[PDB]
């Protein structure tokens, strides 16, 4: 009955600033130590500060220091990460963590002896680049397919800022067989990426598939149907 | 300052193997390590704490241990759940710092790769803009390679290919490669095929359409 | 006369100071002057030993103090007291706080009742409180 909540990504301009909160529930806030982690597309984990309520520690690393500020409200139960300068290096997730607590603290304060509970975390973009709103577009499958094999659907989502944007076949309806290639950025900056799946070529004609895309940061929803050309 | 170098980068094991993460420090720390497992597009998870003392809930399937400043992560027998990247953490010095991780895959017999060509919507013909799609689906290992040929001419620079993480059942690897040119240059041409070279394949397989057919 | 007494304590208990959890700190130097009064035992002489630890203690954890130098941020607080605190009763507190001061003079008697000088500052505690709210 414990978990952290991660709030207050999304994409933002060199330079200017943006303000994630961590709203801590099921555990003592008061005592045991917060922690901000973070982590770069494609990465492994970085630490950026760590606090302690109460007792008011503050830990940052030499590559937010000076830029980044944390802070926790143990009237609100919430950990604060400010961050100002923003530059585009420190566009990655950020991880809310919870600290571990064995009694050695009693006796020492300062250790951490690792991370108990990690927040799903929230994403953060640094970029000048601007929202876009992504065309969808059809993989129509072949009437040349096997008969007696499975065809391929497949929706193409192309030229849309910035990530994510989530896919998925019939409402959730359509699971076996999906595969949602990674997105790749473009030369041009727009990020594209392709929903493929395997349906039986009997069921092509009769039974209707239909991809839901959707792009929050742009508002963009849409609902292609793909059918035989 | 501290740095933590975890070996090695990657490895491919199988269900029922031991697997074996070394995880050195660069200079005297305690006995106060964490190692980490994080699944695709997950938050990281807690298995050993202190280097030896296994976290709550965490199978006793893992284990920590401490050799000097080499500190291991060992699995006894590999199961189907654990697979994703592993990390090792210091916490006995500041600033923390975290290992280079480690990405744990499964092993599966050979498996050549489904290929299809996907023509250009019309929808996309008329924006200006024209995207053909080439498609791998189940096959492993992941090396493969894809050839895009336009009139039996090579096209470099123009591909585009993306790699899904491996399947949690059937243990395979999906690539797709779009090759994206304007309209114009798509209508100089009728024979648009791109060319699959893979293990599983004993000839490279060309799977290829003519532009305005059916 | 300052500096002395500071940089000579300071280099021998930095190495336990960054360590040790400011809370046992404090209790451990409590618990070993509360029995070098009983080997000893000159007030007026045990006073000398004490007013020289209030003095380094101010340097170390009050503000700006050798603590607070080293680490940031800290509110201050070297402990926090659950239910202890909240059941210590100030009428405990000043019976023992006078059994080191009044030594001889008015006998304590019985529990509840004060001398002259409780009655005052616990007046002037109850009426500065009824005040301020208004």
């Amino acid at each position: 009955e414990v978990q952290l909540v991660e709030s207050g990504g999304g994409l933002v301009q060199p330079g200017g600033s943006l303000r994630l909160s961590c709203a801590a529930s099921g555990f003592n806030f008061s005592s045991s130590s917060i922690h901000w982690v973070r982590q770069a597309p494609g990465k492994g984990l970085e630490w950026v500060a760590s606090i302690s309520p109460s007792y008011g520690y503050t830990y940052y690393a030499d590559s937010v220091k000076g830029r980044f500020t944390i802070s926790a409200d143990t009237s609100k139960n919430t950990a604060y990460l400010q961050m100002n300068s923003l530059r585009a290096e420190d566009t990655a997730v950020y991880y809310c963590a919870r600290g571990i607590w064995s009694y050695w603290y009693m006796v020492y304060p300062h250790d951490n002896y690792g991370m108990d509970y990690w927040g799903q975390g929230t994403l953060v973009t640094v970029s000048s680049a601007s929202t876009k709103g992504p065309s969808v577009f059809p993989l129509a499958p072949s009437s040349k397919s096997t008969s007696g094999g499975t065809a391929a659907l497949g929706c193409l989502v192309k030229d849309y800022f910035p990530e994510p944007v989530t896919v998925s076949w019939n409402s959730g309806a359509l699971t076996s067989g999906v595969h949602t290639f990674p997105a790749v950025l473009q030369s041009s900056g727009l990020y594209s990426l392709s929903s493929v799946v395997t349906v039986p070529s009997s069921s092509l004609g009769t039974q209707t598939y239909i991809c839901n895309v959707n792009h929050k940061p742009s508002n963009t929803k849409v609902d292609k149907k793909v059918e035989p050309k | 300052d501290i740095q933590m170098t975890q070996s090695p980068s990657s490895l491919s094991a199988s269900v029922g193997d031991r697997v074996t993460i070394t995880c050195r420090a660069s200079q005297s720390v305690s006995s106060a390590v964490a190692w980490y497992q994080q699944k695709p597009g997950k938050a990281p998870k807690l298995l050993i704490y202190s280097a030896s003392s296994l976290y709550s809930g965490v199978p006793s399937r893992f284990s920590g241990s401490r050799s000097g400043t080499d500190f291991t992560l060992t699995i006894s027998s590999l199961q189907p759940e654990d697979f994703a990247t592993y990390y090792c953490q210091q916490s006995s010095s500041r600033p923390v710092t975290f290992g280079q991780g480690t990405k744990v895959e499964i092993k599966r017999t050979v498996a050549a790769p489904s290929v299809f060509i996907f023509p250009p919507s019309d929808s996309q013909l008329k924006s200006g803009t024209a995207s053909v799609v080439c498609l791998l689906n189940n096959f492993y290992p992941r090396e493969a390679k894809v050839q895009w040929k336009v009139d039996n001419a090579l096209q470099s620079g123009n591909s585009q290919e993306s790699v899904t993480e491996q399947d949690s059942k059937d243990s395979t690897y999906s690539l797709s490669s779009t090759l994206t040119l304007s309209k114009a240059d798509y209508e100089k041409h009728k024979v648009y095929a791109c060319e699959v070279t893979h293990q599983g394949l004993s000839s490279p397989v060309t799977k290829s359409f003519n532009r305005g057919e059916c | 006369i300052f500096d002395i007494y500071y940089k000579t304590l300071d280099a021998i208990f930095m190495p336990i100071i960054k360590v040790l959890h400011p809370a046992l700190a404090i209790l451990i130097i409590a618990i070993i002057v509360s029995l070098i009064i009983n080997i000893a035992t000159p007030m007026i002489y045990t006073w000398v030993p004490i007013i020289l630890i209030f003095i380094y203690l101010r340097h170390v954890y009050g503000f700006g103090g050798v603590y607070q130098e080293l680490n940031p941020g800290w509110n201050g607080v070297v402990v926090y007291l659950p239910i202890i605190l909240s059941k210590i009763l100030f009428i405990d507190f000043w019976h023992w706080l006078g059994s080191i001061f009044y030594k001889g003079g008015f006998k304590i008697v019985s529990n509840t009742a004060l001398g002259w000088l409780g009655w005052y500052i616990l007046c002037s505690f109850a009426t500065s409180t009824v005040l301020r709210k208004i």
